[PDB]
């Protein structure tokens, strides 16, 4: 039960209605635990990749993909410059 | 000649080419009253005294001229319950609705207290007043331009000083103070009170009237003489009468033969002459403060609550900035001597002194503010019980509930004043306690740290008013005397202000209380003040925006003047902010672009447009903040309390 | 280790994501991974409010009765609560239109929310494999193609989910009908609907396919526009992300400004509070963005731009006419809102307020009653009545929206006046020639030459927030006193004493805080407690922000200074701290002053968000 507070609150009459029961069980709460404890496995990964940086010999003993190699020597999709741009075109 | 060097200050400016910018006329300003160190400091210094003195004759004869022609003294004379105003205001623009603007200065219970019951007595005084300033103005033109060096008085002829303003000044102007009031204040208080007509009062000094129609000596006169509104007149006589015959028999009675001031420069010692007054000044305006509500003294003070309100308030922020000052002028003077080797055991323990004082900061703010900030939290939480009241954890101010001893003939004053205090009141004072603390802090910081610290390790060089070191060894900003007088400050401001919050919401549930009506007799808590200044919320709800009202809802009435006064100061202390949040360059910069401007119509101003300097918009920032800080607190109390009472 | 000062901290943490002077991961791919791990973030920031509404929330008793039940956010479990407090919480409320959403695209179950959260961490996960693996084939995705493709599917998933979906008829497989057949899921009726009281479902799904065809028209029309006069002449991080600020505010504000006024968020406009914190929140998201733009553009022209003839160095040429003008500008504009606001003041005081100043809005007023209002409801323009008008919550203005907005173009242009500044000053000004080899932020150039307090490009920025959020704070008002009126019937409270200020102070802020100060008291505490205690905290943050921006660096230093000594002089600790390792020093002057702004605008932000709540609740 709950004091209300505000003019509008009581104006308006909106009550809270609690569910009868939760909504979201146990079992499935242990399941988006378990996703969410790999998307945390995933984020220490990217911590661990970001924080040392990438290093010098990929993107230099690692040979570009025919794409990549075509988009660098025509300039596309932000190459042929030195910006991000997701909004490019 | 002396026209010329009128604007000698001028023409200087304007000789060299360096002096030709905006800074040089913001310098010309701040360099007004400081006087440079030479053979004619000291006339210079007293012959500004005098001139002051004058300006503050010709207010006291504005005062009484206004009492005299624009006040409505006699009525209140006749019943003292009205509103005393004494500033009439003419019918231009629309401002006609606050044409009684009731004054608050306590003029009225003064001149009550003076005897004064005719406008023409007011008439005279004020003429007199004037007469002083012109006779003040002529002596302090006389000393600065044909009169003594008055280089010995601080260092020489202190003795002498001293001994005058002993047994001359005070004593015999306490003694002489006695004689009026025993005379003619005390006589015409009786002739009022009793409604009997009061007669010319040179008719008093006649050794024919009551001094010798009955030679009781005692609470006994004609027909009843049981006014209580003047036995504090009675009080006061016996006082004066006391303090002179005190003063006069220990000032020949003391020593007197030690002068500290041997070891300083005349500068320095003037400087230092004026911190230690400037705190005696500040102290005693912080008593009288105390004292007025304390003790009643003025006949029918009390009643009048916004005068009350009003001498506290204005009483305290005096002895504050005065109390300020005072370390302001110590630094000054410790920084400005070529050997003050005197305060060589407080430099040598500067960080011991220093760090102490830091701990004892630290340690009442938190405790202090944390009483609060817990009692808001359990009452937002819902848990009354574990919040600090009496309804709860308490903490009685148990110090403060004691004075008895033993009587040996007396009364009245051998308790605690006949109050009881309670949780909110500790808390309270223990934010007192540490606002003074850390206002201390700042300043003693500044004075201490004033010839070389830790970081500049010869800020001496630098004398008082300096901005900067520079951005090295991590930033050295604010490291000035002048710029912890400056925080000292907005600290003197914030202690003052809770001060004068807790007197005025004090004063205002005393009020209520009160009107409990006659029957009503457990205020329980009540108290406005003691059941709800335990939170920030309880504050932030119950005093600020609950007497908000009054000065917010003063459009249409004479309070509208009150709730302008109210925006304006607030419009002033946002304005502060713009000055002390912002920095000098990038104005000097916007001003360049606007010279350019200029320069584009073939305006080109010589005297080059500079913006203020560092130190120079640090000040307006100051004056700005306190002008603002304090002008709301003026208007919030003179509108709620005039109002609702 | 660790043998340097606490400086260390608030020097590297003020350029912990200045990847750029991060040589390791200083290539773009590296700043697309950081995209994907932002997005990441994003996603799960996303997931967390889906899933403690679907865990502990009333959507499925929200769609029933949409009008009378108040949403909740989650479940409230803090173990200081009193057992009263226990009992009088139910749960935390919703300040978030996230129910109204999920209701409008389709949400009828907590079963779909569940999956919805799942979704969500799945994608976030997707986001950080991809950063995993920066590479220059991912720079590939993305592009206004990209975000006009996924525009199109969202068009896609709001014609699944519309209301009339039911009664379409399968057009790829029954082929395209009659009329109203498209007319169930993809309408143009503009305006609100009535009933939901917001826009149709099939208005924005017909939106959002039209936006997307059009943004891949755009775009190819754009590239194409790149096949001849291809000039990429001046390539920069923080010009693009400059670009991609801009265009983000403007996008936010209007999105603001048009979702209060075409609310698409069924039964939303019943819900006070929510539309309030939407319009603010969206608004000051919307300025940040704008004020990133121009802080970038100044970072561009600190460290990446190379004097030519170009746009940019035309503009720098006459940075003194700029710059000269604007101050004109905020100068007139200031004098006279500020003057005018005055006099009403004063006329209002002294019992006149017939002697006002109120200068009509007719420009405005043209404008809405020939290009938007249906009805006549000013005359002035047009007086013709809309034989079928459509629906929408337009506020009519008054006399006092006109000073209002004065007061809004004053703060606007300051804030773009010291922008400006500050990025054309970084190429020097006569006080700071080299501005150019002193890098974006810096404390000073010390006592001499008069003083150079704030004279960085960065102190720009520092000066020009306090002027954003005084701007916001004033157009927040305008608004939330606005709808206020409105849907307290008053509506002529607001037009006669907005005229003044002492009305904005009484009516508004003093009025409308009586019930937020009543969150807990003496007699107990309301469900408004925690909003008082928020007000409270958010004051003191402010006044903290005050101590850090008045008071500067060398009082502080030598008083820290001090401490130490205190600290080595101490008995039982000298044996164990002799002040090498992290040496404690007083904060820089650089991040004194961002550490006091930000204070300054955590209580601005939280004082604001506090009183909308116990305002509007
Ligand atoms: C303590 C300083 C002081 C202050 C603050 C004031 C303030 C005021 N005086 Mg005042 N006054 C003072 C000293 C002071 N007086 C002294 C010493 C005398 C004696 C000569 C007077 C004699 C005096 C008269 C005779 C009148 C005022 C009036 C006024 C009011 C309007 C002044 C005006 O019209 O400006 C005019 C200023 C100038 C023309 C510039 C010169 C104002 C409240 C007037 C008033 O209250 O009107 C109802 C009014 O008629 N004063
Ligand atoms: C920029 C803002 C602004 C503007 C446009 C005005 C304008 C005005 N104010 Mg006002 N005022 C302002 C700010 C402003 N004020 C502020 C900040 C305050 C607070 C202190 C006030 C307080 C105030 C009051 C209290 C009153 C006014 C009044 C007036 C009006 C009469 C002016 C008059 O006759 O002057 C007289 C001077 C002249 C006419 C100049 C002489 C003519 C020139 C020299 C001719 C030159 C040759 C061509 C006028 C419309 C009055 C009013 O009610 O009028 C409606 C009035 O009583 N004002
Ligand atoms: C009985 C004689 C007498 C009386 C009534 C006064 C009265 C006064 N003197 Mg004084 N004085 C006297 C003798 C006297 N003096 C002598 C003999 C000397 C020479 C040593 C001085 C030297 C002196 C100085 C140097 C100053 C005063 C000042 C003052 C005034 C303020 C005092 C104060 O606040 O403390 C201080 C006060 C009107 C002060 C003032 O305001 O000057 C006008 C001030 O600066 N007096
Ligand atoms: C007995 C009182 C007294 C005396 C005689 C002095 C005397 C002096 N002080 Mg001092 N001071 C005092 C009290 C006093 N102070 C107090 C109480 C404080 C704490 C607030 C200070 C703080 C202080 C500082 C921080 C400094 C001085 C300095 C000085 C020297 C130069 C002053 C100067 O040029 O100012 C010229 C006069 C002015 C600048 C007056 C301008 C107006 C002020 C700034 C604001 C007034 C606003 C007004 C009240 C509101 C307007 C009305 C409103 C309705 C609009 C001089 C020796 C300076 C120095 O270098 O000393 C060697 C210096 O740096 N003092
Ligand atoms: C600094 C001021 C202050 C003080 C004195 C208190 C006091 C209290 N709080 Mg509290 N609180 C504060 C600020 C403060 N609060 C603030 C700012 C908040 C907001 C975060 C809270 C939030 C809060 C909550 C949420 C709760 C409390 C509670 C309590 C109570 C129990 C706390 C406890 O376990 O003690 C722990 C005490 C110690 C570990 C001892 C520290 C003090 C020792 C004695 C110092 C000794 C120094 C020594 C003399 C040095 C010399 C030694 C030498 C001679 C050898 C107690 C009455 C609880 C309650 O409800 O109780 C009523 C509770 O649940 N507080
Ligand atoms: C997508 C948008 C975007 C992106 C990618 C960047 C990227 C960048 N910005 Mg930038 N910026 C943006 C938007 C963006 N900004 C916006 C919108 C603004 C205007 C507000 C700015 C203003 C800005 C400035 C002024 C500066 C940068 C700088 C930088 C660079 C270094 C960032 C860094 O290390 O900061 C460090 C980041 C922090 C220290 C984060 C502060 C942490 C916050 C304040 C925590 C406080 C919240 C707290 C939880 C609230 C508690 C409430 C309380 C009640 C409890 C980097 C390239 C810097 C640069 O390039 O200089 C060379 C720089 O000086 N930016
Ligand atoms: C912009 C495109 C877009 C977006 C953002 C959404 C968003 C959503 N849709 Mg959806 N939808 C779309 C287009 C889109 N749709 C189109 C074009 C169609 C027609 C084919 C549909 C048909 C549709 C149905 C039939 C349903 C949804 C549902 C949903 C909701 C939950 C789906 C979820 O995460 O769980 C499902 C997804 C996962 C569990 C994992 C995510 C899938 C991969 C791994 C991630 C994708 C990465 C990304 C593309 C990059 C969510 C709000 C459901 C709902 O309840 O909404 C009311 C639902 O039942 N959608
Ligand atoms: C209430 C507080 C306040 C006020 C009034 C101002 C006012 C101003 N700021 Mg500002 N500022 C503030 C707080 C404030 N600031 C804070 C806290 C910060 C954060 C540090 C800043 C940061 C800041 C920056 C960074 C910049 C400004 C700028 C400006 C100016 C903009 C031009 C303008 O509006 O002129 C209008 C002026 C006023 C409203 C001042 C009051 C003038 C009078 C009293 C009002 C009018 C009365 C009447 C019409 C005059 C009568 C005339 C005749 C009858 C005598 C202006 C002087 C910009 C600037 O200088 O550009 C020019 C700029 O670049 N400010
Ligand atoms: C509600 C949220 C609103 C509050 C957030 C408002 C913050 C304003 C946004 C501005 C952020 C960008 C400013 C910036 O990065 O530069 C602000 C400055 C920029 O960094 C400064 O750069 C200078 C040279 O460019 C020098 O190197 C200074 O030493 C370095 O501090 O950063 C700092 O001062 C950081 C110090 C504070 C770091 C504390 C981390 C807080 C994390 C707690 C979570
Ligand atoms: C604004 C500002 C300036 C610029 C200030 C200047 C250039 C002073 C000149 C202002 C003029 C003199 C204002 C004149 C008075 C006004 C017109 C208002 C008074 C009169 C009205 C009430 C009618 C600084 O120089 C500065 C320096 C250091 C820290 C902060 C700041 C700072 O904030
Ligand atoms: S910011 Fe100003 S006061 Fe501080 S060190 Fe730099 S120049 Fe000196």
């Amino acid at each position: 039960e709950r004091i209300p507070g505000g003019k509008f609150t009581k104006a308006q009459g909106k009550i809270v209605a609690t569910p009868d029961e939760d909504g979201f069980t146990d079992s499935e709460v242990a399941l988006a635990l378990i996703i969410a404890a790999v998307v945390l496995y995933l984020a220490i990964e990217v911590t661990k990749s970001l924080f040392y940086g990438e290093d010098p010999e990929t993107t230099a003993k690692g040979p570009m993909t025919p794409f990549e190699k075509r988009v660098v020597e025509k300039g596309l999709f932000g190459s042929r410059g030195d910006s991000y741009s997701p909004f490019r075109p | 000649d002396f026209s010329k060097a009128a604007f000698g200050s001028a023409t200087g400016l304007v000789a060299k080419a360096a002096s030709q910018t905006t800074t040089a006329i913001w310098n010309l300003h701040a360099d007004a009253h400081d006087f440079s160190n030479s053979s004619y400091l000291s006339k210079q210094v007293f012959a500004a005294n005098l001139a002051h003195i004058g300006v503050v004759f010709i207010w006291l004869s504005g005062m009484h001229f206004h009492g005299a022609y624009f006040s409505n003294y006699l009525d209140w004379l006749q019943d003292p319950s009205i509103a005393p105003t004494a500033q009439q205001v003419s019918n231009i623009a629309n401002q006609s609705v606050l044409n009684p603007i009731r004054v608050t200065s306590g003029f009225f219970n003064l001149w009550l207290a003076e005897g004064i019951t005719s406008t023409y007595q007011l008439k005279v005084i004020a003429a007199f007043g004037l007469i002083a300033s012109a006779l003040c103005f002529l002596g302090s033109y006389f000393h600065m331009h044909s009169s003594t060096s008055f280089t010995r008085v601080l260092n020489t002829k202190l003795t002498s000083l001293s001994t005058h303003h002993l047994v001359g000044l005070l004593g015999l102007g306490s003694l002489a103070w006695a004689g009026h009031l025993i005379h003619i204040s005390l006589p015409v208080n009786i002739l009022l009170n009793a409604g009997v007509a009061v007669p010319s009062p040179h008719s008093l000094l006649s050794s024919k009237a009551v001094a010798t129609i009955v030679e009781q000596l005692s609470f006994s006169a004609l027909t009843s003489s049981d006014g209580y509104v003047w036995q504090p007149l009675v009080y006061s006589a016996m006082h004066h009468f006391a303090l002179a015959l005190v003063l006069i028999v220990g000032s020949i009675f003391l020593s007197t033969a030690s002068n500290p001031l041997m070891s300083f420069t005349v500068g320095s010692s003037w400087h230092l002459v004026l911190g230690v007054q400037l705190f005696v000044t500040g102290t005693a305006s912080v008593l009288y403060a105390q004292m007025s509500n304390a003790y009643p003294v003025y006949p029918y003070l009390l009643t009048d609550h916004p005068t009350v309100v009003s001498l506290f308030v204005h009483h305290m922020w005096i002895g504050g900035f005065f109390l300020v000052g005072a370390f302001a002028h110590l630094s000054i003077g410790l920084v400005r001597d070529t050997l003050p080797q005197s305060f060589s055991v407080v430099l040598t323990q500067r960080d011991i002194i220093l760090g102490h004082l830091t701990w004892v900061v630290a340690f009442l703010g938190v405790h202090s503010f944390g009483l609060y900030v817990h009692n808001d939290t359990m009452q937002a939480l819902g848990r009354p019980d574990d919040m600090f009241s009496d309804n709860a954890i308490s903490l009685l101010p148990v110090f403060a509930r004691w004075s008895t001893l033993t009587l040996n003939s007396t009364g009245s004053a051998v308790s605690v004043l006949g109050v009881e205090l309670s949780t909110a009141d500790f808390m309270v004072t223990h934010i007192h306690a540490f606002t003074i603390h850390t206002t201390v802090l700042i300043l003693v910081k500044g004075f201490l740290y004033a010839r070389s610290s830790r970081l500049v390790n010869d800020k001496y060089k630098l004398d008082f008013r300096y901005p900067c070191d520079g951005p090295g060894r991590g930033g050295t900003c604010q490291i000035s005397p002048w710029d912890h007088v400056f925080l000292g400050l907005f600290w003197m401001y914030n202690s003052i202000s809770v001060v004068i919050f807790h007197f005025f919401w004090e004063y205002q549930s005393n009020l209520a209380s009160i009107k409990a009506s006659a029957g009503g007799s457990i205020r329980a808590l009540a108290s406005d003040f003691e059941l709800n200044s335990i939170n920030t919320n309880g504050w932030l709800r119950n005093f600020l925006w609950s007497g908000a009202a009054q000065v917010i809802q003063s459009y249409g009435s004479p309070l509208a003047a009150y709730g302008l006064t109210f925006l304006a100061s607030h419009f002033v202390w946002a304005l502060s902010l713009m000055f002390l949040f912002s920095g000098r360059g990038y104005w000097q910069e916007l001003i360049e672009s606007v010279l350019w401007a200029h320069h584009k119509l073939y305006v080109v101003p010589h005297i080059q447009p500079r913006a203020l300097s560092i130190t120079s918009g640090r000040a307006v920032g100051l004056t700005h903040y306190l002008l603002g800080g304090i002008g709301t607190t003026w208007s919030f109390f003179l509108a709620r309390i005039v109002a609702t009472a | 280790y660790g043998r340097c000062a606490t400086q260390r901290y608030f020097q590297v943490l003020g350029n912990i994501h200045d990847i750029e002077l991060n040589e390791s991961l200083n290539s773009p791919q590296a700043i697309q991974a950081l995209s994907f791990g932002q997005l990441s973030v994003i996603l799960l920031w996303l997931a967390a409010y889906t899933f403690h509404i679907g865990w502990s929330g009333n959507f499925e008793a929200f769609i029933d009765n949409p009008l009378g039940v108040q949403p909740i956010n989650h479940f409230v479990l803090d173990p200081h609560y009193s057992q009263y407090k226990v009992d009088t919480t139910i749960a935390a409320l919703t300040n978030h239109p996230i129910y109204h959403w999920l209701m409008t695209v389709g949400f009828t179950s907590n079963a779909q929310i569940y999956r919805f959260t799942l979704g969500l961490e799945i994608t976030a996960a997707v986001m950080l494999v991809l950063s995993l693996a920066p590479s220059v084939g991912l720079l590939s995705m993305g592009g206004l193609e990209v975000v006009s493709w996924i525009s199109i599917c969202w068009a896609g998933h709001l014609v699944n989910f519309a209301p009339g979906a039911a009664n379409l008829t399968n057009v790829v497989m029954e082929g395209p009908g009659s009329l109203g057949n498209l007319m169930n899921v993809l309408t143009f009726n503009g305006g609100i609907q009535l009933g939901t009281q917001a826009l149709a479902v099939s208005d924005v799904a017909h939106h959002h396919v039209a936006i997307g065809i059009v943004g891949l028209w755009i775009s190819a029309l754009l590239r194409v526009s790149k096949y001849a006069w291809n000039f990429n002449t001046q390539s920069s991080y923080h010009l693009d992300l400059s670009l991609s600020l801009t265009v983000g505010g403007i996008l936010t504000s209007l999105l603001a400004q048009q979702a209060y006024v075409y609310p698409a968020l069924s039964y939303l406009p019943y819900d006070y509070l929510t539309t309030t914190s939407l319009y603010v929140h969206h608004q000051y998201i919307g300025a940040f963005l704008a004020t990133g733009g121009f802080v970038h553009g100044g970072i561009f022209l600190v460290r990446d731009y190379t004097l030519s003839n170009d746009l940019v160095g035309k503009l720098l040429a006459t940075k003194a006419t700029v710059i000269s003008t604007l101050s004109w500008i905020t100068l007139f504009l200031g004098f006279h809102a500020t003057g005018l606001y005055m006099h009403n003041d004063a006329m209002a005081a002294f019992g006149v307020p017939q002697k006002q100043i109120i200068i009509e809005p007719v420009f405005a007023e043209f404008i809405q009653q020939v290009f938007f209002l249906g009805t006549p409801v000013y005359g002035l323009g047009s007086a013709a009545v809309s034989s079928t008008p459509t629906l929408s919550f337009l506020p009519i203005i008054s006399g006092g929206d006109f000073l209002v907005h004065h007061a809004i173009a004053l703060g606007l242009h300051t804030t773009v006046l010291v922008l400006i500044k500050g990025a054309l000053d970084s190429q020097g000004s006569y006080l700071f020639p080299d501005k150019q080899s002193f890098g974006y932020g810096f404390a000073c150039d010390g006592p001499g030459r008069g003083g150079t307090c704030d004279i960085s490009t960065w102190d720009s920025f520092y000066l020009a927030f306090f002027w954003v959020n005084n701007t916001v704070a004033w157009f927040t008002y305008y608004f939330h006193w606005k709808v206020l009126s409105l849907w307290q019937s008053s509506t002529a409270v607001f037009d006669e004493n907005s005229l003044y200020l002492m009305g904005w102070f009484r009516d508004y802020l003093w009025q409308n805080c009586a019930a937020l100060l009543s969150g807990y008291d003496s007699l107990g505490s309301n469900d408004l407690a925690v909003w008082a205690w928020a007000f409270l905290l958010a004051h003191l943050a402010w006044a903290t922000g005050f101590m850090f921006l008045i008071s500067w660096r060398g009082y502080w230093q030598e008083l820290i200074d001090t401490v130490i000594y205190m600290h080595l002089k101490a008995p039982f600790f000298n044996e164990i701290w002799s002040a090498d390792v992290v040496t404690p020093v007083a904060l820089s002057i650089v991040q004194a002053r961002f550490i006091g702004l930000a204070h300054y605008v955590a209580g601005f932000i939280l004082t604001y968000l506090a009183f909308v709540v116990g305002a509007t609740s």
